[PDB]
């Protein structure tokens, strides 16, 4: 038993929307009204008390426009060819299926049309196809299917549970020992759950993510979430920079914190309050870029990702240096790493004239891969040229060799990270902020802010 | 406690396969109920029993000692037993879909003696027949011919009834 | 005018609680019981919807013990003597105020016992000092203080505002919209806010923070809370993470996020997660303490610190360094910050045995003032040697020594502080925790898991 999809071909709120499923779901969005009609349309399918109350002339799309109903739900109700879970999980039944290698389930609604008698007459149907399908036999007002499904609802046998809004009234430790009760205990086998908080999201895995578009007229994306064991050591890192950033539209993939100061600074000074309209700041530092951009984009959440050209030594060997920022970008584009490159240097001093080599080395390999770099902004992934630091030098240089008396400004902030830059952005001024919002350098702010064309 | 207790003790509190050669009547039904409400109180799970006796009469007064139940359990004839849970819900997998899942079961009138010439009367005029020997049972045969053919009928069987108590 | 404190000597669930106030205050913690009780308090003082029902029998400390209940409110009725609002303050009421040259105003609330008629009798009386309290002349049914104080509540003439738990069933961005409502918009210049997300305190300044401890005898601590000038370029980093702090009871400071890789890695393998029972890990990164440790002694939420003895260099200076990661906690302890220290090095190699002499003359510093370091010890700041490194190759060095093929593991993580620590932190196994968990160097672990002594 694990959920399929579940098609809504006619709701009050919903005209086509098909949403895949899994065990362990969870929905979200901006419109609540959704979200509150999904999980009545599953009340209205699998739960009697709702169900013995028939249709009203409200619960249509329009009110006389298209008077069909149908509420579909795919069951896959096969299991391992190593499990004997198959046989009991089949029990229940016995002619819906026609297949003696039957792998798919099918549950159906069917709403008759409310121009005469002013009901609803709800019409239940299973069966193994979608076509030949046979009416749900009932002795008394107890069908066949109410002794399968034992439905839980929470609002502030298979037991299915309904949980809507659960953070309400609710301290945020319990909220964590919630999130880890559903994602962990066994008991919580099959749950909906729609909620607003972050903080229910802090410990997940082989959940299903669906999304609600804020649209008028709802589209539902859905993802499936997967922490694989290479990640399974900072694990709890990533769940909490995701679950703040699921509930955003338009998202800013950085390195540091010094970033952010920068980021905040200049976003403060120019735009007013860019986190209203759906903008967010995410701290990703020491993993790889698949995971996040994997699971924004199968939600229909647009990217926007500003990475530096940075060289790594390998472990143990001298002279051999790693080309992560452009791999890390190339991986996300589906490519291979490439090779290794070595160089061959004195020992010279280590201090100054070795970051001055490789800054000369990096704009080399930056020349040698323009091509990359071009597909690399057809998609939203804009690389700098050495560092981020040498572009805030080409653009606020007057202001920066004006605030630090000495004669190159991009040594002294690279000598600290985190403390020379809150010096720097705390005397600054509106108009340097609006030079580097200008700036083509700087164009992720420009897609950040998201400003419509028409 | 002699005869009497220990054949009770040992019986109520067995799981496997059980033969009991009991006496001339005067009371077999009894160690079929109390074996029954020992069975079903014992297990909690989703598996129900299924109880068969000949006569129809009999089996209603296995489910008055009984009571009710709303666990699916089986009582009544073997005929019952047969026509209602393998051949009705998978006659129509079995052996073809062209095969009609409603039919009468009359057992005064046809007396054929042939298998191949007993689905002839099932498959054109909807009729249910029976051999012509007291020594056969097309009913059961059937029954045993769906089982060994289809696979969802050996999903039925096994996942629904725990113990099947036959007298 | 400007609310001062309120004394609630006997309610429901109060016995003897002080809460000093202000304007724009904002109430939240572990006992919701108390939070909607000093709200119904607040009804009852300042609203004619719930006065005019009287006091019920259960609305006591004990049912039948102390049959006393008195509600205190002070006003600061005066005002600037550059402003005339004083006396269109004052002119409201005429014969509360004895003399003109009063400074602070009284509104209280008496309760006639239960024991006979069981009716409450609720008495309201104002005045200019608690002795010789005079009533508020009521000519009907509705009194004198009535069409001064107009009380509007929000629940999903001097205007006072009543919201309790406005998160519910709102998006995120609509919170931040509605904190920068609150703590921008001069229309909400007096209200109480109730509150279970950290999401409306993203932004906020000039309130008061009252926190209701997790006894079920309520003790309420209230700080007042204000951002400098000096750190208003940066209030949004302090803001945003301290929001999210404020719910929590026991919190370490961290400089950076490889800190709280390892912290976050080694307290999932040995403590069954600490952020149910009030652990939090809070991220400082180019500012000073003295903000978050003001503001979280001052509400009795307990603090670690742990911070590296770091040297940084002065601008426009050659040779000369200062003793940051000293000045920091000697300005946490209240005293000046010392002299900066210069030395003379030869130019030699910048890149290896300058980190040598930084390592050898930070030992001396580390050995010179150790009585300093034993009144770190004596309150829960825990300073490191040299480096937080240092102390990871003098518990787990070995293991280290396995991992990285190099011969000294401690340079190769300072060679990328993000990028290898990852790599580090996912080759580790389960006997190196307890060995980190069991030093003497990182008991800041031990006072973030908080065993209760007894």
């Amino acid at each position: 038993m694990k959920f399929s999809n579940i098609t809504i071909k006619n709701f009050r709120n919903f005209e086509k929307v098909n949403i895949n499923l899994d065990n362990k779901n969870v929905i979200f969005g901006m419109n609540d009204i959704g979200k509150t009609n999904f999980l009545y349309a599953l009340r209205f399918l699998l739960d009697k008390e709702i169900r013995k109350f028939g249709f009203n002339k409200s619960d249509y799309h329009k009110h006389d426009t298209s008077k069909k109903i149908e509420i579909i739900l795919t069951l896959d109700l096969s299991n391992y060819e190593k499990d004997e879970d198959t046989k009991k999980l089949i029990s229940v039944v016995k002619g819906a299926r026609t297949s003696a290698n039957a792998d798919v389930f099918y549950i159906a609604l069917e709403s008759k049309y409310d121009d005469k008698e002013l009901y609803g007459n709800i019409i239940l149907k299973w069966g193994s196809e979608l076509d030949n399908l046979i009416d749900i036999p009932g002795r008394g007002n107890i069908n066949a299917l109410d002794n399968v499904f034992k439905v839980i609802y929470i609002n502030p046998k298979i037991v299915i549970y309904l949980i809507e809004e659960p953070e309400i009234s609710l301290h945020r430790s319990m909220q964590i020992a919630l999130s880890k009760q559903l994602f962990e205990q066994s008991t919580y086998k099959y749950f909906f759950l729609s909620t607003h908080s972050p903080e229910l999201l802090y410990e997940m895995d082989n959940t299903r993510l669906i999304r609600v578009h804020s649209t008028e007229k709802v589209v539902c994306s859905s993802h499936m979430y997967n922490v694989e064991e290479a990640y399974g050591s900072v694990k709890k890192k990533l769940n909490k920079a995701l679950s703040s950033a699921l509930f955003a539209e338009r998202v800013l993939l950085i390195e540091g914190p010094s970033e952010k100061i920068l980021f905040e600074k200049v976003l403060d000074e120019v735009e007013p309050e860019y986190e209203l309209n759906g903008g967010f700041l995410l701290e990703v530092g020491g993993t790889y870029f698949n995971h996040y951009v994997c699971t924004l984009n199968d939600l229909g959440i647009t990217h926007i990702i500003k990475t530096d050209n940075d060289l790594k030594s390998k472990k143990g060997k001298k002279g051999v240096y790693e080309l992560l920022g452009l791999n890390r970008c190339l991986n996300l584009l589906g490519r291979e790493n490439l090779d290794e490159i070595t160089i061959d240097i004195p020992e010279d001093i280590k201090g100054k004239k070795k970051k001055e080599r490789l800054n000369e080395r990096k704009k080399e390999i930056f020349k040698q891969y323009k091509n990359e770099v071009g597909e690399f902004l057809g998609e939203r992934i804009y690389l700098s040229e050495i560092d981020l630091e040498n572009d805030l030098y080409s653009a606020i240089g007057e202001s920066m060799k004006r605030i630090f008396e000495n004669e190159d400004p991009v040594h002294y902030l690279q000598k600290s990270k985190l403390f020379n830059m809150v010096e720097l952005v705390n005397n600054l001024s509106t108009k340097d902020c609006f030079d580097v919002f200008e700036h083509e350098k700087f164009a992720c702010l420009k897609e950040l802010v998201g400003s419509d064309r028409g | 406690m002699i005869e009497d207790e220990m054949s009770r003790e040992q019986i109520i509190k067995d799981g496997g396969n059980i033969l009991v050669t009991a006496g001339a009547g005067s009371g077999k039904t009894t160690i079929l109920v109390s074996k029954i409400e020992a069975d079903l109180k014992e297990n909690k799970t989703h598996y129900s029993i299924a109880a068969v006796t000949f006569t129809n009469k009999a089996a209603k007064e296995i489910e008055g000692r009984l009571g009710y139940s709303s666990r699916g359990n089986f009582i009544g004839t073997n005929d019952g037993f047969v026509e209602s849970e393998i051949i009705r819900p998978f006659i129509k997998d079995a052996f073809g879909n062209d095969y009609p899942d409603n039919f009468t079961a009359e057992y005064f009138d046809n007396q054929f003696a042939s298998y191949d010439k007993g689905l002839q009367v099932l498959k054109y005029q909807n009729i249910l027949g029976t051999y012509s020997n007291p020594k056969k049972n097309f009913k059961f045969q059937l029954a045993l011919d769906i089982l060994k053919k289809s696979l969802v009928a050996r999903q039925y069987i096994f996942s629904k009834y725990f113990k099947i108590f036959i007298d």
